[PDB]
């Protein structure tokens, strides 16, 4: 139960599609919230909106 | 733009440790520098107050 923290770059559009796979497998009550949000916002503002 | 001189030394000794390189999240253009952002912020405010 060690809380992970994602780190990535926004220009890498493949690290955001492969970032759609962690959040749908690893439960989001485990990532830290300053970095769960900025990765969920990166999928929203780039891939699906 | 602005920081002290020793912080450049304080940010160079840990840059190879903590790889944060595209955190700034911008597309570059030719003719874009930060010394003109600091300049245009001052010639928009100080040309209004005077």
């Amino acid at each position: 139960q060690r809380t992970m923290s994602l780190d990535f770059v926004t220009t890498n559009y493949m690290s955001l599609i492969s970032g759609m796979w962690l959040l749908t497998v690893v439960p989001n009550d485990m990532f830290i919230r300053e970095s769960l949000v900025a990765c969920q916002l990166a999928i929203i503002n780039t891939i699906i909106y | 733009l602005v920081s002290t001189e020793a912080q450049i030394q304080k940010m160079s000794q840990d840059l190879q440790l903590e790889a944060l390189t595209i955190q700034s999240e911008t597309q570059f253009l030719t003719g874009i520098n930060s010394q003109a952002a600091n300049d245009c912020f001052k010639t928009l405010i100080a040309a209004m107050l005077s």
